[PDB]
């Protein structure tokens, strides 16, 4: 069991597809010094089949809301980003090490663990719930969170802005879903 | 033929004096190289750029090569 | 089972010479009035099956332009009204003609593909597909004056279902 | 046949090498300091380099 | 089996197991013993390599203390600075990662001795030497908020003659004070004193002199000469 | 493969992506000069290209009737066209390097395989509840308001032609 092969199944596992196999991911013979790594690198798997469920299972019914629904398309935006540098990896494994591999995802387990973590911290939000769920993971301080979160923020409060300013200067709130904490009575 | 390539890019920059003082400074890690430059391109941010850059570095070696990458990290 | 092994460039001419309407193809040999595809042919990539696939749909084509050029032929080798109809699809054919042996041009003197020649003869195949329903009325029928005015009045039907 | 190919090779060499620079950031200066860099010292290069900008400016 | 190897040969066994303890992982002869990380590397090997190897293992225990301290003090437990002092020293231990990474490639090409290594990793042993004497001064006196701002003060002025370890210790302030230093401006500029734990200098309550107090424990000491210019 | 699989993509199955008339496109079996870890991203691709054929059979099908379903179709082309023509350019990007991987390929798609999923619906809407008339310019409305911004830029330029229809028939009455 060489290490390319290794190289050949993590850029896999990167995805959720499964040598290693599905809850960390238990690989199952090769050297001490090899399978430690491999569990390690493959935590970024089990960061990636979270969030990716998350945002299908609500991209499945139409309850969660026009707030809710703009977090989730959010979600797909920051998901592209870490669908293209896999195709630059993938590129190269015909040279790369896991050594390689550690400098070139340690970026990427931090981004793939604040949104892995975003999408807990607000589960049952539906609404402008969702929008205020997403803001209290502003109070951070930490450079690279505080600018990553405060562009989502930026995305998922757009629909509520876009009831405001309407009810505002038209006053006709519309909203089949309850969002907007202005609530009319028939 | 070291000699006059200096003496074109020489020519290329810009006399003679200028020459002689480059003939003075003459006479007087490829996987490092490239984690440095990511990192400087992470003190300039940017992000997408230095993963266009990673692609970039597997198209080289796929058609030495360290001297080549520190000259262009040193102009920055 | 042997195959001919036909080179790219060389199906998109034979295609335009389908779009031209010209028959006794080394592709897309007709036998009864029904242009079909050869069963030998394949290309180093497509599997010979998608190859099959791709040419049985401009194959379809085909027999649009081959059954009303076959109708044009029975006209030239005093009815006033069939005969004052083909020159207006006869005129249609001349300008249709002339974009595909345009496209021929640029293929003997830039890169040209089958993707690329179906997306550019998108606003052609589709104004096509009108004459396959519109003339299909004008050919499943004895007497002169009904042949001519229930044609006639099909093209005034026909145009306002498309206003 | 195998001299063609060697060009056509170099010329994408190039054509790479070039954008890594513009991302980074004069073909014809980059060739001449690839062909130097290639017979041997990076570091020493890049000064002279650096002291002919600001002679020039 | 390292006894029954040749000499020259076994050292660049170590040297490739050396090569990873020094990331956190466990080797296949330098190996932890459970939890001030204490470790064992074999009972029979050459007394002229043990005595050189555990010279170089006190950059991997003062890793394994470090890193116990980031993946810890980053807690919403700690106030807005216990977080900062946390996060600055992360970019370092990534900044250590990478210098694992050049040998590993160098060595891919034998070009990496025991005696070679023992030179490379000098910076890394002296940098790696200063952030497990500050994750244990934090943690000796519990500070939160402004004391654990006073020792990245003073911590910073014991090395005025360094220049190595001084350049250091005023990166951690100069990245460990900015999350204080905007409530402040929040303070001076305005009335407004957000401080969600409880950790400013200043908090209020709920005629005049008893509403906002100065608290005397969170004060920086070098804000000291004018803490009362601030209330 | 790589101009093999830009034609399934494109509606023309063949021996390598067979077509099933229920279930949709997918990959045959395990095939020996690929990897065997790819037979599930191409899965996940397919999901994609069964959403352009049963687009473009019902779009041929025209089916039910009346001008607002076919203007309907004749709009549904429009929002339609971008994903043409970007599958058109992956073959060009090919043709350069012969080092792009199916990873390249897939990445490519990114934002048709979050828009088709949610204009799929408002077909299977139509077609299971005979929407006749101008009920549809409502039944496309209500899912106009979704919060997708992507969704949101696509049916409202359908109700932008399909509107169209309306403004004509209601100018040549008044």
């Amino acid at each position: 069991i060489t290490e390319a092969a290794l190289v050949r199944d993590i850029l896999y596992v990167f995805q959720g597809i499964d040598n290693i196999k599905m809850n960390c991911y238990k690989v199952e013979n090769l050297s001490r010094s090899l399978r430690d790594t491999a569990v390690r690198l493959s935590e970024l798997g089990w960061l990636h089949n979270k969030i990716r469920r998350y945002t299908d299972q609500r991209s499945l019914d139409r309850s969660f809301g026009l707030v809710g629904q703009s977090f989730c398309a959010a979600l797909h935006q920051e998901l592209r980003e870490y669908y293209r540098l896999l195709s630059v990896l993938h590129s190269q494994l015909q040279s790369l090490t896991l050594r390689r591999l550690l400098v070139w995802t340690y970026d990427p387990k931090i981004r793939l663990k604040t949104l892995a973590a975003l999408v807990d911290h607000c589960q049952g939000r539906k609404g402008g719930e969702l929008a205020s769920a997403v803001h209290a993971y502003t109070k951070t301080g930490d450079p690279y969170m505080r600018s990553l979160v405060q562009h989502i923020l930026s995305l998922v409060s757009h629909p509520v802005l876009s009831f405001l300013y309407r009810w505002i200067y038209d006053g006709e709130l519309e909203d089949t879903y309850h969002e907007f904490f202005v609530a009319s009575d028939p | 033929s070291p000699n006059v390539l200096l003496q074109n890019l020489c020519c290329r920059i810009l006399v003679a004096q200028q020459f002689q003082y480059a003939v003075r400074v003459i006479g007087s890690d490829e996987f490092l190289v490239a984690e440095k430059i990511k990192k400087e391109l992470i003190r300039q941010r940017r992000e997408a750029d230095a993963a266009l850059f990673s692609e970039l570095h597997r198209k080289l070696h796929s058609q030495n090569k360290w001297s080549i990458l520190y000259l262009l990290l040193s102009l920055s | 089972d042997d195959r001919v092994l036909v080179t790219e460039t060389q199906v998109i001419r034979e295609t335009l010479w389908l779009l031209s309407g010209v028959k006794k193809l080394f592709i897309f040999q007709l036998i009864d009035g029904k242009v079909t595809v050869r069963n030998n042919i394949i290309v180093t990539h497509l599997t010979h099956s998608c190859l099959r696939s791709v040419l049985e749909q401009i194959a379809a084509y085909g027999q649009v332009v081959f059954r009303l050029q076959e109708f044009i032929d029975e006209v030239m080798g005093p009815f006033r009204t069939y005969q004052a109809f083909m020159w207006a699809l006869y005129k249609y054919f001349i300008s249709f003609k002339e974009e595909l042996a345009e496209i021929e041009k640029c293929i003997i003197n830039t890169t040209i593909t089958l993707a690329i020649v179906v997306d550019k003869l998108a606003p052609r195949l589709s104004q096509l597909k009108v004459l396959h329903k519109v003339f299909s009325t004008g050919v499943a029928e004895t007497r002169n004056v009904v042949r001519a005015s229930h044609l006639l009045n099909t093209l005034y039907k026909a145009i306002l279902e498309y206003d | 046949a195998a001299a063609a190919a060697n060009l056509n090779a170099v010329r994408e060499t190039m054509d790479v090498l070039l954008e890594i620079s513009r991302i980074l950031n004069d073909m014809e200066t980059l060739s001449i300091c690839v062909r130097l860099c290639e017979q041997g010292n990076p570091e020493a290069l890049s000064s002279v380099i650096k002291e002919l900008r600001k002679a020039t400016e | 089996l390292p006894g029954t190897l040749p000499l020259a040969s076994q050292e660049s066994a170590v040297v490739e197991d050396l090569l990873y303890v020094l990331v956190g992982v466990d080797g296949r002869y330098v190996s932890a013993q459970p939890l001030s990380r204490t470790f064992l590397v074999d009972p029979n090997l050459d007394l002229s390599i043990r005595e050189l190897v555990h010279r170089i293992l006190p950059v991997a225990a003062s890793y394994s203390a470090v890193t116990r301290f980031i993946e810890e003090k980053s807690s919403f437990e700690y106030g807005q600075v216990n977080h900062a002092l946390a996060a600055a020293m992360r970019t370092l231990v990534k900044e250590h990662l990478i210098l694992v990474s050049q040998l590993e490639q160098l060595h891919r090409q034998g070009l990496l001795s025991l005696q070679k290594l023992w030179f490379y990793i000098q910076p890394a042993m002296r940098t790696m030497d200063i952030l497990a004497s500050l994750a244990t001064s934090v943690d000796k006196g519990e500070c939160l908020g402004g004391s654990t701002l006073s020792l990245l003060h003073d911590r910073s002025f014991s090395y005025t003659g360094d220049s190595q370890a001084q350049e250091l210790c005023l990166y951690l302030t100069k990245a460990a004070s900015a999350p204080y230093f905007e409530v402040l401006e929040k303070w001076i500029y305005r009335g407004i004193i957000h401080d969600p734990y409880s950790e400013f200098m200043v908090e209020e309550h709920e005629y005049w002199d008893q509403r906002y107090t100065i608290v005397q424990q969170q004060i920086p000491s070098f804000l000291q000469k004018m803490a009362d210019k601030i209330l | 493969m790589i101009h093999e699989l830009l034609l399934a993509l494109s509606g023309y199955p063949g021996s390598i992506f067979t077509w099933n008339k229920r279930s949709g496109l997918q990959v045959s079996q395990d095939f020996p000069f690929l990897h065997p870890s790819e037979t599930s991203v191409l899965n996940r691709l397919c999901r994609l290209g069964t959403d352009y054929i049963r687009f473009t059979e019902f779009i041929e099908q025209y089916t039910l009737h009346g001008i607002y379903l076919r203007a309907f179709c004749t709009g549904l082309d429009s929002v339609l066209q971008p994903y043409r023509q970007a599958l058109l350019d992956l073959e060009q990007e090919f043709l350069g390097d012969p080092h792009l991987s199916i990873s390249h390929v897939n990445y490519f798609l990114d934002q048709f395989q979050l828009l088709f999923p949610s204009v799929m619906v408002v077909v299977e809407q139509i077609k299971s509840q005979k929407i006749h008339g101008c009920q549809i310019l409502e039944t496309v409305y209500k899912h106009s308001c979704g919060g997708l911004p992507p969704v949101r830029s696509a049916l409202e330029k359908i109700l932008a032609v399909c509107h169209g229809v309306m403004y004509k028939q209601l100018s040549a009455w008044m």
